[PDB]
């Protein structure tokens, strides 16, 4: 290992699961959880039968309000599912014995697509799901009912939309948790153009669990973008095993210190008496009545930061079972530690600035949204690296139904069929055995 | 918990803003009704209403942190959430839009503080945010004369004061009574007509503003002069330089 | 007789059918009284800025032949080709402008924000309210703060929003200022049918000021939208001035019940929404409004899509956005002037109902062949019978244009199905190709050539549907001569049908509006109106000028 | 005295310092010819149009203070606002078309093709030639194909074609019409290191029509430019019209020597190139001329950057690409009125010139901390002297980006180096929120509490030299009150050196042009000049429409 | 220099710019450590290296 540090890991429910591991078992590029998730999210679609069916039998086709008079087609499409299925998984499969997975799900009204890993090996990037998925079914609808050449192109905009006249699957009834590649704001960001509320929908609005989901991609994507590398990859490590798999317990201890009564202010005191127990800091000097904190570990002291900010917008949004909040935890949990200590907030002030426009940009008129609309591509929450985001989700997760634009509402379909994957619904659960699994071969 | 540094009384002030240990002082009292009336959500004695179901109506996913995180009453009833917002007079007001934000995270659960140079805002549920209302309306966190309720147009934070000492208001929400020396609130926040004023109480005297205020100027404490204050800023910017470059 | 006969014998001396005359003692550029201009006006431009600019002695010498007037079809208006060069006429700026300026955002969500989450009533008083609101707000006024400095309100008077919606009941409780009246500017079938396509829903068509559309981009039109929707909802509804649930309106009117007249492009062609590449041909169809006030002649109804279509994807998108310099007048021009792409096209009309009736013959290509063969070869032997015809469109791609749109038109008229006229269209240029052993220019046939495959196919970035395809459809995105003849060929099915729209309903209520300053339900006379310099456009700076 | 008293005294009653005022009696609207004028239009439009527009009784009731004049800066020149609004000042407008419609090209590559590949002599007397063709061409006009139709020579007298070179003798030789004489335009100690830059190199400055611009955008500019240099390359140098080695024109044209002036954005804020978020600080910066005509004041240099980029990033490009309505007139005016940051930028420059003098201080954290502190001390302390000052720049944004901008160019002054002078831009904020708890809107230091970790970071998406960043830098992309100050910032260093450019040199000798429409030289003059309706723009179609 | 960024990174990677991106900043630390190139000086080697982005 590169890294001296070892962490003890700890489940959902805040029971220690293996103690001392260390902390490269947890980084994207060992840990084969990870690269699992991580190649799920690339290779999996799902397939709205049941609109491709109700597009067809009405020309609605290729976006909003859009029709085609005259071009109607009836076909049982769902009424047929297995065998449509049967014969699409046929053509998105390479071998019988690979690993393709089609599942159909609402008695035919949904399909599970997971494209086989092996047609990965040998592509760029991850289009290849959506697209052999979206072939496969157009051929496998033609087929099923001998559509004929004249009509079958309408089957081929009821799937995918108006690709290519747009850029997007403008109108497509299948869906994914990437957007495509153009979309990106910069290179390396595809893992983090995965809105807030994909991960909440995926992870059936488990508070801890949607915290490690987008903990794993955000940091992941830092691995890509090549921000975990050299000088900062021990950073962005600790980032993950602190904020994002409570590890050491600091983010389930702080809240359950603070559950009850507490603050952003109280889990701030609580935290910085952690670090100061812990040894992460120690007074560097005094002025009158104040003592200036300093540390000879920024990474260490950001992690035990990043968690507290974390168990902070748990206990803040928690108690009021609204996400709104989390911009305002996420800007005043790291000015206020700054001024409580001497010492830079998370992420050097990056968390800071990244809430600031947050809030502004879920508080007016000028764009953003609700919280469930943000992501790491965003140009609003995409400049904190992997810090700020994994909160986001979180406090979505505690949202007990204030929002308008909420995972039921941009992304029902992912929460159908997504949520169907156990690595995806309960990531932490899997990266913790990977990493114990391996804490010897690290 | 230090909250802030510096050896002036804004320092203090603002470190007692902070502190759930210190008692904000009490300068008037003012009736349920009268904050209900003040903050224009509902008419005094409506019912709440909800925007989704109780929570025990509703069955939450088991969710170790839900289950360790007790809700605020209005979330457990199921409340809209609603605001309260108030602007600061740069002239000595004694709340600031920066020092409120971080009192309320500190003093307050479940609050959504925002800060602009014209107008501070907390969102929360609708029931506890008319109990937090009351604080920030009979403490000192609240001057009838330098500080304003306003929902909107909420211009005067930096305008000069009027001929009584009032801040400007573009909808005159809060009059200042000539002949009594006291301030009426005609309006509420957003700006609708009340039947019924509220008294707000008499302006705290400049000696007494000056007292409590929590902004820096040069004919009060200047920022400067507070070099301890200036020298934790200038730190966390040099730390936080130093960590972004992080290839020394 | 024959549609062109009266342009050509107005364009020449001799008669359409002589196959001989004589040049190079015109005069070159002094036979026409717009070169002559022109020279004028590069002199005095050029003594003014110290510069030469304009000089015929430049390059090859203009007018060894007849420098022709153009006939604006369905008009008795005769002009020079510089008249319809889209930098020259107003007319087709402003109708440029006015889909560039324009966007559709429900009120819907919005609607359903202001119960659920603010918890206040909807009506159509609130509405009302908000509606006058807006009008003031959105060509750039304010609402709420002290201190605000504020857009001219003559610099921007072009600028306002509507709405309309299918319910006749909550239609006339709105002031009826703000209200597009389906049911005045539809015919009845067609009103029912755009009536029941919106239901209950309530959709605003706003216009942002041509002057700000010139001054930035078509990517400006939603946001400025959105801005102003936003400030009339805090004021019309009482929220706090930027809450929580401002952001919920924002998203609404950005992304969520936004509907952008183009969509935008990928990076080679990189620009934003509401450019003309990003509007697909289906759109096209619906922005004219021809169907609404021509609906008994298919033909008509087909060939004003297919002047606006050729004006905006020829001469303002490929022949400036994409290229610029002279650019390609001409080439659209062969596609709405002398009356000859009206004489094929109602040949082929005429054809098909004599043979089959229109929408019934069978879709499949046995009609194919059939139609896109007879009237190919009718338009040909235009060209060989009248060398007039075959001198006035003397670019082989004018004349494929020309050709094959009226027999994918003709072919669609057949089948009722626009994607076999596309491919009568593709047959149409295979056979011109063999019978003149000529087609268009270099590059013309590029989605020729591939275009009889990717009529049909189902295949990624090959299968789509004609209506949804566009400027940005692969094939497509390069060459002249094909967008806006496939706009027509888009209309020409639904116009024999008699649908009330090719693509989406609410494009075609969006400017079936009075207050626009372009007429889309008369394209091909306002062009000839702009060509006179009788066309007044909005986004003049005049009145903050000394003159 | 403080420069900003005069303004002062002529905007308020009251003398600068005083601390109380009166209110509510003013009238409201009626205290302003302006709003009186934007009253009495409303009025006009709506009842033409039939459609409620601007209304002074919809929402609250503006005026209940005073509603200031403004003095432009370095100017005697005071308007309300309004005038200073992008939409009602046709000089801001004409600002950007001359930058969007401004394209470099280089003529290298192009000569070697003519004498390598189709083995032809290029001399001066072939270029000159080409000139004279090009600026035929470049307007729309025709130089090779018979009946060809153009644009009309009054409607695009603004387009021509220039070049430059660092070769005196070679630019001897051309025609002095089409050179853009470094020699003349600038000092000699920036002349001869500008003519060092080029060298042999022939550059191009390609104007295409305002006119055009405003009809399309700013991707048009370098494929307009493309097609008229290739069609005067075919013409001038005898080659085939159409060979291969026509290709290798093109692509040189459009691809191998091309500068554009902004780079095209990613999808969520998707434009093409030349729109003003793809500018990046530096190119701006050089793009302001004060530079060659002010060199011996930085201050002045470096604010003309500062004004030439608060109106383009924050009224032009924020306030309407990226958002739109009523806009950010004053976000932008903040930082160009009242000499207010004149005042405290001068200061600054005194303060470094008497402890360090310029460009003498270590450059380092140190210095950072020494002049940001003492400059932002300074300025926030004449917002507490003068109430009158507080109250005319109400905005904590404005503020905030005045001190700063003053902080960071001094900084910049002490150093020469941008970097440090951008830590010292994020340091006054810091101290600026703690001094007065307060700092600008709602998301205004999103980028600001990124700043201090970010301007010396070296990560993929976070490290950049000043002068490289842009409106597209990710932290950078939303929010006014910092781009044109950054712009300001990047030249502060340079001025103070005495640098002939900041970033580009060819985008510097570029504008250096009197054929522009506006004057560079003096950005701050022109504002004025439109404010008074005393500029005249290209691009007006007058000569095309009725009377 | 030739550069084979390992076959790991992309196994966990959404596409391939972790090739360009890593190697970018990998050169870029490495000349900062080679020559202890100052905090204030580090952003050049960073601009020699990965050009305009992230602004283009
Ligand atoms: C120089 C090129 C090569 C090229 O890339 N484009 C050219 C020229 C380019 C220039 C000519 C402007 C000028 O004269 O200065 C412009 C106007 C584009 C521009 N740069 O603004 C143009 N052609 Ni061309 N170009 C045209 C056409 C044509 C037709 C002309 C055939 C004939 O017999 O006259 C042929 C292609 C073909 O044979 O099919 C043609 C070729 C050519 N075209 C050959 C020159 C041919 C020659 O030496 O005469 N164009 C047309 O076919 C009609 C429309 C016409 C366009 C102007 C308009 O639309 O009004 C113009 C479209
Ligand atoms: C409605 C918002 C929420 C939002 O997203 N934008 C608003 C309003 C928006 C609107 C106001 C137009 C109108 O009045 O109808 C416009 C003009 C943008 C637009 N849509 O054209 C704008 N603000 Ni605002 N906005 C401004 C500003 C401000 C300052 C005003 C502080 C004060 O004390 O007056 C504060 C932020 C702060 O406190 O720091 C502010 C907030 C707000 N601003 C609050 C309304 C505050 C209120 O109730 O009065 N703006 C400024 O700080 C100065 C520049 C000024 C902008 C207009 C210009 O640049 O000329 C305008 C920029
Ligand atoms: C954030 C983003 O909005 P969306 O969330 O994508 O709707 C973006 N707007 C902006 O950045 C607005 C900038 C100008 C208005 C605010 C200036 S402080 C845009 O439209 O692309
Ligand atoms: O001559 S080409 O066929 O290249 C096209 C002329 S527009
Ligand atoms: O109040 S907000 O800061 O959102 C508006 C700033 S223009
Ligand atoms: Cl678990
Ligand atoms: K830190
Ligand atoms: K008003
Ligand atoms: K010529
Ligand atoms: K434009
Ligand atoms: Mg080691
Ligand atoms: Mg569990
Ligand atoms: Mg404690
Ligand atoms: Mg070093
Ligand atoms: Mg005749
Ligand atoms: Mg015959
Ligand atoms: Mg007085
Ligand atoms: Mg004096
Ligand atoms: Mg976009
Ligand atoms: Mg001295
Ligand atoms: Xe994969
Ligand atoms: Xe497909
Ligand atoms: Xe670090
Ligand atoms: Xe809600
Ligand atoms: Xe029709
Ligand atoms: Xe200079
Ligand atoms: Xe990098």
């Amino acid at each position: 290992a590169k890294f001296e540090d070892k962490v003890d890991l700890y489940d959902d429910r805040g029971n220690l699961v293996e103690e001392q591991v260390p902390l490269e078992a947890l980084s994207p590029l060992r840990n084969p959880a990870i690269k699992s998730i991580v190649q799920g999210i690339k290779r999996t679609v799902a397939v709205n039968l049941e609109g491709i069916e109700n597009a067809l039998k009405t020309a609605k086709v290729g976006g909003p309000a859009c029709k085609i008079m005259g071009r109607e087609l009836d076909l049982d499409i769902v009424g047929n599912a297995e065998s449509i299925a049967a014969a699409a998984k046929e053509m998105i499969q390479v071998t019988e014995d690979d690993d393709t997975n089609v599942e159909l799900l609402g008695g035919g009204k949904r399909a599970l697509v997971q494209v086989p890993s092996a047609r990965f090996d040998v592509a760029a990037e991850y289009s290849a799901a959506p697209l052999v998925t979206a072939t496969a079914f157009v051929q496998a609808i033609i087929n099923e009912f001998d559509v004929s050449m004249y009509d079958a192109n309408m089957v081929k905009a009821a799937v995918l939309g108006r690709y290519p006249q747009s850029v997007e699957y403008m109108g497509a009834n299948i869906a994914t948790m990437l957007d495509i590649p153009q979309k990106l704001e910069g290179p390396g960001y595809a893992l983090r153009n995965i809105m807030v509320n994909h991960v909440v929908a995926a992870t059936l609005k488990n508070t801890l669990q949607a915290a490690a989901l987008s903990t794993i991609l955000e940091q992941t994507a830092m691995f890509e973008m090549g921000d975990a590398v050299g000088a900062f990859e021990r950073m962005h490590l600790l980032g993950l095993a602190y904020q994002g798999m409570n590890a050491d317990n600091l983010v389930f201890d702080l809240v359950k210190a603070n559950g009850k009564e507490g603050t952003v202010g109280s889990v701030i005191a609580d935290l910085v008496e952690r670090a100061l127990e812990d040894g992460v800091i120690k007074v560097e000097k005094e002025l009158t009545d104040y003592k200036v904190y300093g540390t000879d570990d920024l990474a260490m002291w950001n992690a035990y930061a990043a968690a507290g900010l974390m168990a902070a917008t748990m206990v803040n949004q928690g108690a009021a079972r609204a996400a709104q909040g989390v911009s305002s935890t996420l800007l005043y949990y790291n000015d206020l530690i700054e001024f409580e200590t001497g010492l830079p907030s998370v992420d050097f002030g990056k968390v800071e600035g990244t809430a600031v426009g947050f809030s502004f940009f879920s508080h007016s008129i000028y764009g953003g949204g609700g919280p469930g609309i943000f992501n790491g591509n965003h140009i609003v929450t995409r400049h904190s690296k992997g810090f700020a985001i994994p909160c986001v989700a979180a406090a979505m997760a505690l949202d007990a139904g204030t929002q308008m634009f909420s995972p039921e509402a941009t992304s029902g379909l992912i929460k159908e069929v997504f949520s169907q994957v156990d690595e995806f619904r309960e990531p932490l659960k899997y990266v913790v055995e990977a990493a114990a699994e391996i804490k010897n071969e690290i | 918990a230090q909250y802030y540094p510096g050896t002036t009384k804004v320092a203090q002030n603002r470190r007692n803003f902070c502190n759930p240990e210190y008692e904000l002082e009490k300068l008037r009292e003012i009736s349920d009704e009268d904050v209900v009336k003040i903050l224009g959500h509902r008419a005094p004695g409506e019912e709440y209403p909800s925007v989704h179901p109780p929570l025990e109506e509703m069955d939450e996913p088991e969710d170790a942190i839900r289950e360790m995180v007790e809700p605020i009453d209005g979330a457990k009833a199921g409340d809209r959430v609603r605001y309260i917002q108030f602007t600061d007079s740069m002239y000595f007001a004694p709340a600031q839009p920066y020092v409120r934000s971080r009192a309320y995270l500190c003093r307050y659960r479940g609050a959504d503080a925002g800060t602009l140079s014209g107008r501070q805002i907390i969102e929360t549920r609708e029931r506890d945010l008319e109990k937090i209302s009351k604080e920030l309306l009979e403490t000192e966190f609240f001057d009838p004369a330098r500080s304003g309720v306003r929902g909107k147009s909420v211009h005067g934070h930096s305008l000069r004061l009027d001929e009584d000492g009032m801040m400007f208001d573009m909808l005159r929400r809060q009059i200042y009574n000539k002949d009594t020396g006291r301030v009426e609130m005609v309006k509420n926040q957003i700006g609708d007509e009340l039947d019924e004023p509220v008294d707000l109480g008499e302006p705290l005297d400049e000696e007494t503003l000056m007292e409590k205020t929590t902004i820096y100027r040069v004919d009060g404490e200047a920022y400067r002069d507070d070099v301890e204050a200036v020298e934790i800023m200038q730190r966390i910017h040099v730390l936080r330089s130093q960590g972004g470059f992080n290839l020394e | 007789d024959k549609l062109f006969i009266n342009a050509l014998k107005k364009k020449f001396e001799e008669s359409p059918e002589e196959k001989k005359t004589t040049f190079y003692t015109l005069g070159g550029w002094k036979q026409s009284e717009r070169k002559t201009e022109f020279v004028n006006a590069g002199k005095e431009v050029a003594a003014k800025r110290g510069i030469p600019q304009y000089n015929p002695d430049i390059g090859t010498p203009l007018g060894q032949r007849v420098l022709m007037p153009y006939q604006v079809s369905t008009t008795d208006t005769y002009v020079e080709g510089d008249d319809l060069h889209f930098v020259n006429n107003a007319a087709m700026q402003q109708m440029w402008d006015d889909i560039r300026r324009t966007v559709i955002v429900g009120l819907n969500h919005a609607h359903a924000v202001i119960e659920k989450r603010l918890g206040k009533e909807v009506t159509p008083e609130t509405i009302t309210h908000y509606l006058e609101t807006v009008n003031h707000a959105m060509p750039g006024a304010a609402v709420v703060q002290e201190h605000m400095v504020e857009t001219h309100p003559a610099l921007v008077a072009d600028s306002y929003v509507k709405v309309f919606t299918g319910n006749d009941e909550i239609a006339d409780e709105i002031d009826p200022a703000f209200v597009i009246d389906i049911n005045k500017q539809f015919p009845e079938d067609q009103a029912e049918t755009l009536k029941a396509e919106v239901g209950d829903g309530i959709w605003q068509v706003v216009r942002i000021p041509t002057i700000v559309s010139r001054t930035c981009d078509g990517a400006t039109t939603s946001r400025w939208s959105a801005m102003q929707i936003g400030m009339s909802m805090i004021s019309a509804y009482k929220q706090a001035a930027g809450e929580a649930a401002t952001g919920d309106f924002a998203y609404a009117a950005k992304h969520a019940e936004v509907i952008h007249m183009g969509t935008y492009l990928p990076v080679r062609r990189a620009r934003g929404e509401n450019e003309p590449g990003g509007v697909p041909f289906g759109y096209l169809a619906d922005i004219c409004q021809s169907s609404r006030v021509n609906y008994e002649d298919p033909v008509r109804v087909s060939l004003d899509v297919v002047a606006t279509g050729a004006m905006l994807y020829d001469q303002i998108w490929l022949g400036s956005y994409m290229s610029g310099g002279v650019g390609f007048t001409q080439y659209a021009t062969a596609a709405y002037t002398d009356n000859i792409l009206d004489d094929f096209t109602y040949f082929g009309k005429e054809y098909v109902e004599d043979k089959y009736g229109l929408c019934e013959a069978p879709n499949n290509m046995d009609t194919v062949l059939d139609v896109a063969t007879e009237v190919t070869f009718y338009g040909l032997e235009q060209y060989e019978e009248y060398p007039a015809l075959l001198e006035d469109q003397f670019g082989g791609s004018q004349r494929a244009a020309v050709v094959a749109a009226a027999a994918g038109c003709s072919t669609a008229f057949a089948t009722g199905n626009a994607q076999t006229g596309l491919s009568g269209w593709y047959l149409s240029m295979y056979l011109h190709k063999e019978q003149h052993s000529r087609l268009g220019f270099y590059g013309y046939d590029l989605q020729d050539q591939c275009g009889a495959s990717n009529v049909f196919s189902i295949r990624g970035d090959e299968g789509l549907p004609l209506e949804l395809r566009g400027p940005n459809y692969p094939n497509y995105a390069m060459n002249v001569g094909h967008q806006g003849e496939y706009a027509g060929i888009s209309q020409a099915p639904h116009a024999a049908r008699g649908d009330a729209f090719v693509f989406n309903p609410l494009v075609k209520i969006a400017f079936a509006d009075d207050n626009l300053v372009f007429d889309f339900t008369n394209v091909r006379g306002e062009f000839a109106k702009g060509a006179l310099r009788e066309f007044e456009p909005a986004g003049e700076r005049a009145l903050i000028t000394p003159a």
